RNA sequence: CCUCUGGCAUGUUGGAACAAUGUAGGUAAGGGAAGUCGGCAAGCCGGAUCCGUAACUUCGGGAUAAGGAUUGGCUCUAAGGGCUGGGUCGGUCGCGGCCGGCGCCUAGCAGCCGACUUAGAACUGGUGCGGACCAGGGGAAUCCGACUGUUUAAUUAAAACA
RNA sequence: UACCUGGUUGAUCCUGCCAGUAGCAUAUGCUUGUCUCAAAGAUUAAGCCAUGCAUGUCUAAGUACGCACGGCCGGUACAGUGAAACUGCGAAUGGCUCAUUAAAUCAGUUAUGGUUCCUUUGGUCGCCACUUGGAUAACUGUGGUAAUUCUAGAGCUAAUACAUGCCGACGGGCGCUGACCCCCUUCGCGGGGGGGAUGCGUGCAUUUAUCAGUGGUGACUCUAGAUAACCUCGGGCCGAUCGCACGCCCCCCGUGGCGGCGACGACCAUUCGAACGUCUGCCCUAUCAACUUUCGAUGGUAGUCGCCGUGCCUACCAUGGUGACCACGGGUGACGGGGAAUCAGGGUUCGAUUCCGGAGAGGGAGCCUGAGAAACGGCUACCACAUCCAAGGAAGGCAGCAGGCGCGCA
RNA sequence: AUAUUAAAGUUGCUGCAGUUAAAAAGCUCGUAGUUGGAUCUUGGGAGCGGGCGUCCCCGCCGCCUCUCGGCGGGGCCCGAAGCGUUUACUUUGAAAAAAUUAGAGUGUUCAAAGCAGGCCCGAGCCGCCUGGAUACCGCAGCUAGGAAUAAUGGAAUAGGACC
RNA sequence: CCGCCGGGCAGCUUCCGGGAAACCAAAGUCUUUGGGUUCCGGGGGGAGUAUGGUUGCAAAGCUGAAACUUAAAGGAAUUGAC
RNA sequence: AGAAGACGGUCGAACUUGACUAUCUAGAGGAAGUAAAAGUCGUAACAAGGUUUCCGUAGGUGAACCUGCGGAAGGAUCAUU
């Protein structure tokens, strides 16, 4: 059909190999998924030895990790922003491995508000007045306050991330291979990497 | 070769089955099992070729399917089951019990044994494991995944499996001054203490041997398999004692047996 | 800059360049905690692997690539492929009829780790067989000698 | 080919018809030079990009040889350039200078400007797209004259003269 | 047995060949009493094929209400044979041929720390459950078509086929959360020590990310462990399953527990392998000297696919890669090898042909099922051959075994 | 009849020719190719063994290491390591499908074959005894000895070791 | 004029040893066969032809086959005949 | 749950059309070779072959051949004071 195999192409020297047999059902490819963003549409595929490959065709969510902080809520894949291989893939909005998507910051924000007991994403007095006070309001005292004071200069998040949170999406890289596995699991960009991809995206915009 | 092979030509078959030319086109071909095809004595060949218990395959089929034959104390109804090295073959209705230990030629001797002893078997460890929840395993040469062994049984060492229980019952560690039967290549069925082991990284490990009667040789670790702590082994051995006479010495011994003894 | 030349970010995997919130400046003195391995067979992982800041996945020291099987020696003759070289193994092939030999040269393409600076041509090199990491290339450079003739 | 500036009144007249013959333009089913002294006449071909290019040869050519493909609209992507800027720290003198010490982007980075092209991709239309205009029909051969040049103003442009 | 004779000359010695001489195949001629073995459509035409056969299958143990036989027993479904049909497995082996194919096949050698693996063998296998849903085949009966191993509509009726899905299990055990509570100290904020209801998780496999370094190896990004989540969502998985033979025991009477097999699965090892890779090796040919390359040539980076590793393919870069040590191209009366025939020592030639490996089923291509096929005694096209047609349509593949035609010395 | 091997030292590596029999480029330079002078540890020393001494034979003078492991200070010498400067060469070993071949054994009646056979035994033994060997298997790959031959290194605008 | 030494061109001389020989101190150190290395022949004819390729202003040069034919062609030396 | 169907992709048979390449062949006329043969013309060559032959190269000629230049000894001179 659409065969992967060395037999059909030239030798190191340049000369043409001759086809000593016909195509085989293992020296084999398949047509690509090139999965888009959108509500979940996955197809299963039987492969060699039986088994299954779960080819994502559409994909809305993904299980991205905040690295440093070590939380990893499941999140909506909001948009594909950049992809090192090819620019048409970004234009299409096509998730592949090492696509630099954005993801909806919300769950990480929520975890940070719960855990570190501070606000994230700056505002006047709409989020701070009703909900954050209720998350705080220390009827216990002593123990929990000592814990959250032990969560000291330690909260001190990166400046790039904080800006992204206050906007409300996070630059994130896909680590899974959608078209084989079916998931779009990845990690959030941080530090030097983040600095690099933000710089790439700025150069693209001009 | 569109898929797997389901035959074995005669002549293509292993030498050490003693399978003759003129009879038919095929040999049996072992079943898949705990031993490598080219390292077996299929039940049918153990019976009708070597015992002469049966005459045909059909007779062997009949012997087997009364559930008479009992390979490592379990009952096998496959005539092509690969019984192989250091197993048992308990036959019950007669009460002979064999073992499959290599002759000094390297042919699997017909080696009858006592019913005590026919309990246990001896086995090499191919590898040690650590499976889930930290539970360790062995894997024998005859593909027994024993679990929770002694934290000391390491690779190439040999264990005394009980059989009916299963499970290990004391073992011998692979070091110099230990009895060693060879299960491959040129020195097949020779037996002798180790002497020296030369670790080569990458390529595999040559292990020297010295026979009781002063004759030295070597092999590669894989073929070797230990059977006791120096001179005294942990099993019975077939007569000849895995010593390997030179063709001239054998001829002399045959000549002496003839004429004089009778 | 410097290391990040390609369009994607170029990091070593298997180290997490991130966990930091303490005094004494941003990050440590060495800054990035460099992963390397040793390749065994009594081959010295070089200084420029462990010290050096480059990355390369195909480098046998600082990358996913296992040396195994054959180890051959050749001699370097072209260095125009990037992170790779052609090395010319020579040998005397015997014909029996004429109880004589004939020279024969197989010139293998060979991956050259950037831990090795100062590799010239005409350099006796040792290559370990590895998994195939290009159409032609299967062999990573392991150690270099250069001493046959021209200078240290 | 269409337009502005400027210029004209259709070239010594008008009106009404829309016959034949004409002059000048077009189009034609099926065939395709059967027409004729003779493909005369007209028709095919035509622009560009990308391929591809024979015999023969004075080795320069032949050559747009021949023979193929693509071409619109729209929405994007990539690739090609200039200018200016750091002498920051300390001192002192009037944001500016002068001195001394660091720095010294010496892989450069930052901000500000500006023609125009080339390549690639997506979509799209009743397969239409060099949409009008402009714009080579090809080949195989023979005769003559090498060639470019010249020639009978008003019947001979040639193989004649040079 | 390391062997030579005849022939140029009037004669001679040579160079030199031709001719004899002996093997081995293929054929053919004449001939032929007995017996043991024994090759046999390879050479030409991988040219064409009439007829028949060459792959099916049931145990005590997945479904039996054919009524086709019969029981021995009724009525507590079932008892025992049992065609059929669904279910499962097989049909990828074998057999044939050698067209292709010249570092390709293939051989020795090694890798898979770069993957798959039906089966076998061994490990794992904590309110419908006193057992759920409806569908269909055989069987019954209406048929349609000229014609096929065509099938439609209506009746029924099962399952280990196809579906759904629970008790277990310890308001208990361990991670986080923590309404709160208690003890000590302090001028007191504070500091230290303990306990603790209610919530969320309460993992084998999957995918991602982080942490720490039980057992391993020349060799880890291994194996195992800890945290965070995710579910490759009904089309992730085991989670939690159907059949047969004996027939037992309860500090106890109607219940609750019990061994011996079969069959079934997710994961790990094993085996049979398969699949790619490593090193070294092949006949003639220069009247083949340069070849390869934006239609992957050689590298690099990130993907895609694939069982995985790799220009396998895509994007973006780089300009490499092979060659007189014969590349590239052409040829082969070329499948490779084991081996065969000659032979003193060397060699020379042959190897379609019974073992191993490959490749192929008129030619090309595409694919379904499946552990395994790019299958051909499986399908879908086209081409080329051909067969019935009631002319609307339908079927086909002997390089299986016999046999025919044809080709031919064979 | 034809294919083919020996004959054919008439393809020649072993092993042919090239003054006149066929045959040395008209001559020189010249890269790949092929081929390349001599040179470095030796006599000796000490013993076991053979024909006070002489002549032939056999283990010894792999060095260094103790920076490494151990069969509050140590020895003892093995695992590791400066691995044999880096190969070829040679010898040993391991690994090598069988069939064929070579070749043991064995009266298929003989043989070509085949892998079996043979015994005690009146059969009362209710059986027994043995086989189904070895060799070879280019080249390349792997293993450890040897170091003559042949390559190939190291200290020369200086560098080897040293509480 | 008489010697010696090196290296030239040759000469005579012989049972050096070769060689079918004529001859050759090289054409010797060859069945007692291996210092190194180039080129090159393989009965006679067809044929240095045809064909391609290449060089040359040309004349030609280099490279360079086959079918078919043929039992000898050829070398040296001897006796004759001429 | 889901059949026919359709846009687009992909592999891709096949046909049409060139393009190069190999092997096989018909062909007026031309020009070779070899063989038979009881032809024709001469005599080139071997004896000094009656002009030593022979080589390279030009021209010529019914045919062998001849001539010119420079070579050759494979000469009909190892020698000529
Ligand atoms: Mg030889
Ligand atoms: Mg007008
Ligand atoms: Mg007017
Ligand atoms: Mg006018
Ligand atoms: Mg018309
Ligand atoms: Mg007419
Ligand atoms: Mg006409
Ligand atoms: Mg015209
Ligand atoms: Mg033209
Ligand atoms: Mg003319
Ligand atoms: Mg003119
Ligand atoms: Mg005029
Ligand atoms: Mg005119
Ligand atoms: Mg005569
Ligand atoms: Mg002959
Ligand atoms: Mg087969
Ligand atoms: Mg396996
Ligand atoms: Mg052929
Ligand atoms: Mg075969
Ligand atoms: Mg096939
Ligand atoms: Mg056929
Ligand atoms: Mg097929
Ligand atoms: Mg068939
Ligand atoms: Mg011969
Ligand atoms: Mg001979
Ligand atoms: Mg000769
Ligand atoms: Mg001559
Ligand atoms: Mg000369
Ligand atoms: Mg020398
Ligand atoms: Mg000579
Ligand atoms: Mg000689
Ligand atoms: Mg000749
Ligand atoms: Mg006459
Ligand atoms: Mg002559």
């Amino acid at each position: 059909g659409i065969s992967r195999d060395n037999w059909h192409k030239r030798r190191k020297t340049g000369g043409k190999r001759k086809p000593y047999h016909k195509k085989r059902k293992y020296e084999l490819g398949r047509p690509a998924a090139n999965t888009k963003i959108g509500p979940r549409r996955i197809h299963t595929v039987r492969v060699r030895g039986g088994n299954k490959k779960y080819r994502a065709l559409r994909l809305d969510v993904g299980n991205f990790s905040w690295g440093s902080e070590c939380c990893t809520r499941k999140t909506r894949i909001i948009d594909v922003v950049y992809n090192a291989s090819n620019n048409e893939l970004v234009r299409t909005k096509t998730l592949v491995k090492n696509c630099i998507v954005l993801i909806d910051s919300t769950p990480y924000r929520q975890w940070y508000e719960s855990h570190y007991a501070l606000p994230l994403g700056r505002k006047k007095g709409a989020k701070l007045t009703p909900e954050e006070e209720e998350i705080l309001n220390k009827k216990r005292s002593k123990k929990i306050q000592k814990k959250y004071d032990e969560r000291k200069k330690n909260a001190k998040i990166s400046s790039l991330l904080e800006e992204q949170f206050q906007q409300g999406k996070l630059l994130a890289c896909i680590a899974s291979r959608p078209g084989q596995c079916g998931r779009a699991d990845g990690y959030v960009l941080e530090g030097k990497e983040l600095e690099f991809y933000l710089r790439k995206i700025k150069a693209r915009k001009g | 070769a569109r898929g797997p092979k389901k035959h074995l030509k005669r002549v293509a078959a292993p030498k050490h089955w003693m399978l003759d030319k003129l009879t038919g086109v095929f040999a049996p071909r072992p079943s898949t099992g705990p031993h490598k095809l080219r390292e077996c004595l299929p039940l049918i060949i153990f019976l009708r070729n070597k015992l002469k218990y049966a005459l045909t395959g059909d007779e062997v089929k009949k012997i087997c399917m009364q559930r008479f034959i009992k390979i490592d104390g379990k009952v096998r109804a496959d005539i092509t089951y690969p019984a192989g090295f250091m197993d048992v073959i308990s036959i019950d209705k007669t009460g002979e019990n064999f073992r499959l230990i290599y002759d000094t030629k390297g042919r699997f001797a017909v080696h009858r044994i006592t019913p005590e002893e026919a309990k246990y078997k001896l086995c090499k460890v191919r590898k040690i494991f650590v499976g889930t929840k930290g539970i360790p395993h062995l894997v024998t040469h005859d593909a027994r995944t024993i679990r929770y062994p002694d934290p000391l049984i390491k690779m190439n060492d040999t264990i005394q499996i009980d059989l009916e229980t299963g499970k290990i019952t004391d073992f011998i560690k692979f070091d110099t001054g230990n009895l060693c039967m060879v299960t491959g290549g040129a020195n097949l069925g020779r037996i002798g203490v180790i002497t020296n082991r030369e670790r080569h990284p990458g390529s595999f490990d040559v292990v020297h041997v010295k026979d009781a009667n002063g004759n030295s040789f070597a092999t590669r670790l894989s073929n070797i398999f230990v059977i006791g702590k120096g001179n005294k082994p942990w099993i019975s051995l077939p007569r000849g004692k895995g010593i390997r006479l030179t063709i001239a010495e054998e001829r002399d011994k045959r000549l002496a047996a003839k004429q004089s003894s009778g | 800059a410097d290391i990040q030349t390609e369009r994607a970010y170029q990091k070593q995997p298997t180290i997490f360049q991130n966990k930091k919130r303490v005094l004494l400046g941003e990050t440590g003195k060495e800054k990035l905690p460099r992963y390397y391995k040793n390749i065994g067979l009594g081959f010295k992982t070089p200084k420029e692997a462990i010290e050096g800041t480059y990355i390369d996945k195909k480098c046998p020291f600082t990358g996913n690539v296992s040396i195994r099987g054959r180890i051959l020696s050749g001699v370097v003759t072209k260095m125009k492929m990037q992170r790779t070289i052609v090395i010319r193994r020579d040998y005397l092939h015997y014909i029996r009829k004429y109880n004589r030999f004939e020279k024969r040269h197989k010139n293998m393409s060979v991956h050259l780790s950037p831990c090795f600076r100062d590799v010239q041509i005409g350099d006796i090199v040792t290559v370990g067989e590895c998994r195939p990491l290009s159409k032609t290339v299967r062999f990573n450079v392991l150690k270099v000698t250069k001493a046959a003739g021209t200078k240290k």
